[PDB]
């Protein structure tokens, strides 16, 4: 129902990045977090990540 | 942190074990970090080795 | 080799609904609600000073 | 460079317990830790 249902995620597809630490050292993974906002008053966080779902 | 716990499933209920020892890493350098940054410069340090040599 | 790094500053998404708004103000003027009867003539005035 | 010494480099340069190296599990994820590995 749509396009914001839809969405663009038929076009984007996940990708991955570097984190500084994957456990034992940095690694490439998909996991990485891109950006991190903290506006919001009620204490929720807005993440920004390197893949999709 | 200010203790340590360890802790491994059995074929039955979990079990933990919590000793009172001070842990507090000083950060390389002179800049005081929590974790390792995405970007930096490289200075001499001294670290544990996972080698079993 | 060689590597180019770029990079430039925008603004935050969230910047739409939280934002803070500089003015600069001058010459006030003064708006009064004054309730006026004059001789069992109750009304409710809205009028400048 | 990486926990100095010990820290087998893969081919995509990750660092891996030099006690995996040549230990029938895939720690690199590109096989190169179990490649050309002794008998
Ligand atoms: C004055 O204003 C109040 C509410 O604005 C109103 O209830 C009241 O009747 C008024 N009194 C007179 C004398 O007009
Ligand atoms: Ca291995």
């Amino acid at each position: 129902s749509t396009e914001e249902l839809f969405n663009e995620y038929k076009l984007t597809r996940p990708y991955m990045a570097r984190c500084i630490r994957c456990a034992v050292g940095s690694c490439h993974s998909p996991i990485a977090i891109e950006a991190v906002k903290s506006d919001g008053h009620d204490g929720y966080v807005r993440l920004q990540t390197s893949s999709q779902y | 942190g200010d203790s340590i716990t360890m802790e491994f499933k059995k074929d039955s209920v979990r079990h933990s074990c919590s000793v009172p020892y001070e842990v507090k890493f000083n950060p390389v350098g002179r800049e005081l970090y929590t974790h390792p940054p995405e970007h930096g410069v490289e200075q001499a340090c001294q670290v544990y080795a996972h080698d079993a040599q | 080799n060689t590597q180019v790094s770029k990079a430039y500053v925008m603004k935050s998404d969230d910047c739409l609904a939280d934002h803070a708004e500089a003015y600069k103000a001058h010459t006030a003027s003064v708006q009064a609600f004054l309730n006026i009867t004059v001789g069992e003539h109750s009304i409710v005035t809205t009028v400048y000073v | 460079e990486c926990n100095i010494p010990g820290n087998f480099m893969c081919s995509n340069g990750r660092c891996i317990p030099g006690a995996w190296q040549c230990d029938g599990l895939p720690d690199c994820f590109d096989k190169s830790d179990e490649k050309e590995c002794p008998k």
